[PDB]
């Protein structure tokens, strides 16, 4: 997960 | 009120940065520097002034002091079984982290596994990312120190609770998956590269690789299994097949619920793993999403949402790959998106579905996908599981907004299936019965439905009197579904205030089309939709501007910032945390390259003329009409966020503190708060949850005057  | 003065910050007025024949100008482009004196004395000045602000009223004091006493409630994660013994994390309260526990049986006394509490003295050590080897006899870890993305993976022994050797550095968004030989495990990893690697640096992470470690080796002996050195942003996530024979690569570019699917028959490697892998590319494009459910030899069960907006369930067999081969086990529904899929007791599928932002749970049989049972929920969202192939029962986890929640257990050999309440706890304090929760749909600009969540007191008037806050996300097919927030549920009963939550454009609440229509070009939708979601509540008479608060995070903190240029006219008091800001600079830091999917990149003309349009860095303008001026406005950010680079923040709060704080008419603060210790926000110790929502509260209660009620 490396979404903001 | 404003009994401080904004510190004196120096402009680079040389700066000038040509888009395509457009010239920005960057004037705090040197804040861009974490390490440098002139960053670090910046952010002393700013924290110089907030927090004085934020403790001068007593109400900080009287909300921390009940949010301590509410938060203070048992919580539980749901019982997981790995080999012979049950798993579960577990908190008191009000420690920091949550705690591993073990035990041997359902019946059996449970001990401490894993304490992270013990690993730091403020609690800003956390778990990142688990996992067990296949008969649950082995432990892997991660560990991430001060909020930063950053891990450390290290081994344990299970049994006796043994500390192993075994340490993996510059591990980062990586996968965990052990071979079911248990010889060793799958994980990504970085290469080296200069300057620091602690979560301050701002450097931009590319060419991740998977290794494989063999387990009581050194991390320099680590097998690389697969690389992309041809496409630095690609990432590949590993995981065995249930019956352990596969490995199956996730290729991943960008945030887009799409993926690359290749395998790995481990029986077809020659001398077992020495090198890279024999990858069949079963899926070699970016087209689709592809997630392993389960499979029956060569038959395998994916989740997708290829040709299917609100995902379905396929049926590929590898020795008859193609497309028009594929079977649609569990057909795409027409509205309802499927949120996720599990395999257990062999030939159970346990499917999660959103219907109208509530989650409904369902058992399937896996050789037709034909529905077989219901598990009964009120309103709300299922937040854990556990349950795998070998599994004969089932935990679930239940949240909404009124309730703490609810674990459920189902025995899943028993031919009438019976879910019984395993866990419950209920925060005393708070009568769940004096509030309610509506859902409403309010026309946006162009006419589309959405969907908003209205939490308040059972029985106040609708003559716009009450403070509101108002919560928006809207990006990265992201669904802001039902939770529990006691901090939230204080504003409620404590400070009067209703409590809002607009299902926005952008997420996934009604799918990939929903997704799509919040992105790019059509990202404004976001922005429309949310101001549609405040225009609402004050027509309908929750709330006047005066009396509004909204609020987002990261892409959300994007969310109310855009807002906060765009309709100034519209809110009383915005908080954005840790929020992406600078629209053309995001994607050159850490993993910002990946946000592009969602944004689009500055690079390309087209993209530039959407960002130029609504980043808030760049969209700092002081209102036409002489009676309105900028909300009260508080940035959040930590010192090792490195999910977004705290500079976004920085420059954002100078640009308004200059543009906007300088001008007469504006009397609404304009503050950032720069927290130590903590990053993003994942992995964040209680006492630091306390110390946030405390200041938040407390901005909101000082700009719009509300008295405390005890």
């Amino acid at each position: 997960g490396f979404r903001p | 009120m404003l009994s401080f003065q904004y510190p004196d910050v120096y402009r680079d007025e040389t700066a000038i940065q040509d888009y395509h024949g457009h010239k920005v100008c960057d004037p705090y482009a040197w804040l861009e520097d974490p390490d440098s004196e002139q960053t670090k004395a910046f952010v002393e000045a700013q924290n110089k002034i907030t927090v004085p602000f934020l403790e001068q009223c007593p109400i900080r004091g009287l909300y921390k002091e009940r949010m301590t006493e509410l938060y203070d409630y048992p919580k539980y994660s749901c019982h997981f079984k790995k080999g012979k013994r049950y798993f579960y994390f577990y908190n008191t309260g009000l420690q920091n982290q949550r705690v591993l526990y073990v035990q041997d049986s359902l019946e059996g006394e449970a001990r401490v596994f894993l304490d992270p509490n013990i690993l730091s003295d403020d609690g800003t050590v956390a778990l990142r990312g688990y996992a067990f080897s296949e008969d649950g006899e082995y432990f892997a870890y991660g560990l991430s120190a001060s909020g930063s993305d950053w891990v450390t993976i290290k081994f344990m022994k299970v049994d006796g609770a043994k500390e192993l050797p075994d340490v993996l550095e510059r591990v980062k968004f990586s996968c965990m998956a052990w071979t079911h030989d248990g010889k060793g495990m799958f994980y990504n990893a970085y290469p080296q590269q200069d300057g620091k690697s602690d979560g301050t640096e701002t450097s931009t992470n590319l060419h991740q690789k998977l290794y494989y470690h063999v387990l009581g080796t050194d991390q320099s002996e680590d097998i690389l299994c697969a690389e992309f050195p041809d496409e630095p942003k690609w990432m590949g996530g590993a995981e065995l097949s249930d019956d352990g024979r596969y490995v199956l690569l996730s290729i991943r570019e960008g945030c887009d619920p799409v993926n690359r699917l290749w395998y790995c028959d481990l029986q077809q490697e020659s001398n077992g793993i020495t090198g890279i892998l024999k990858w069949v590319k079963l899926i070699d494009n970016f087209e689709g999403e592809y997630d392993y459910v389960t499979n029956e030899g060569t038959v395998f069960t994916f989740k997708t949402n290829r040709h299917s907006p609100n995902y379905r369930l396929i049926n590929i067999d590898f020795t008859d790959p193609e497309e028009s081969k594929w079977k649609v086990l569990v057909p795409e529904h027409e509205k309802d998106v499927l949120e996720w899929v599990a395999c257990v007791r062999s030939n159970f599928l346990v499917l999660c579905y959103l219907h109208d932002v509530k989650n409904t749970l369902q058992l399937h049989d896996l050789a037709t996908g034909a529905l077989l049972k219901i598990f009964p929920l009120e309103v709300g969202s299922v937040v854990g599981y556990s349950g795998q192939k070998k599994d004969t029962e089932i935990f679930y986890q239940f949240t909404s907004f009124l309730s703490p929640g609810i674990i459920y257990h189902c025995d899943l050999t028993k031919e009438e299936l019976e879910p019984r309440v395993f866990r419950e706890v209920t925060v005393k304090g708070i009568d769940a019965s004096d509030y309610q929760t509506v859902q409403i749909f309010y026309p946006s600009k162009d006419g589309t439905k959405i969907p908003m969540f209205i939490v308040h007191k059972k029985g106040i008037k609708l003559d716009g009197s009450h403070p509101a806050f108002l919560y928006g996300y809207g990006g990265f097919n992201i669904s802001i579904t039902p939770n529990y927030s006691v901090s939230r549920l204080i504003f409620v009963r404590h400070m009067g205030g209703v409590l809002a939550v607009a299902n926005i454009r952008g997420g996934g609440e009604y799918g990939e089309t929903w997704h799509k229509g919040g992105i790019l070009a059509n990202k404004q939708n976001c922005f429309d939709d949310f101001q549609c979601a405040a225009e609402y509540l004050i027509k309908e008479g929750y709330t006047s501007p005066k009396r509004l608060t909204i609020n987002g995070g990261a892409n959300g903190g994007l969310l109310v910032a855009t807002c906060a240029n765009q309709r100034p006219d519209l809110f009383g008091c915005v908080i954005a945390q840790v929020g992406v800001m600078d629209m053309l600079k995001f994607h050159k830091y850490t993993i910002g390259h990946a946000w592009t999917t969602d944004y689009g990149c500055s690079d390309s003309k087209q993209h530039f003329e959407w960002l130029i349009k609504y980043s808030p860095l760049h969209n700092v303008k002081l209102p036409e009409a002489d009676d309105i001026q900028y909300p009260s406005m508080l940035l959040l950010t930590a010192d090792h966020d490195d999910r977004v680079v705290p500079l976004h923040s920085l420059k954002f709060i100078a640009t308004l503190q200059y543009i906007v704080g300088r001008s007469r008419k504006q009397n609404n603060p304009l503050l950032i708060h720069v927290d130590t210790k903590a990053g993003h926000g994942a992995g964040k110790p209680t006492a630091k949850v306390i110390e946030e929502v405390s200041d938040m509260f407390a901005f909101i209660a000082r700009c719009l005057n509300i008295d405390w009620i005890p």
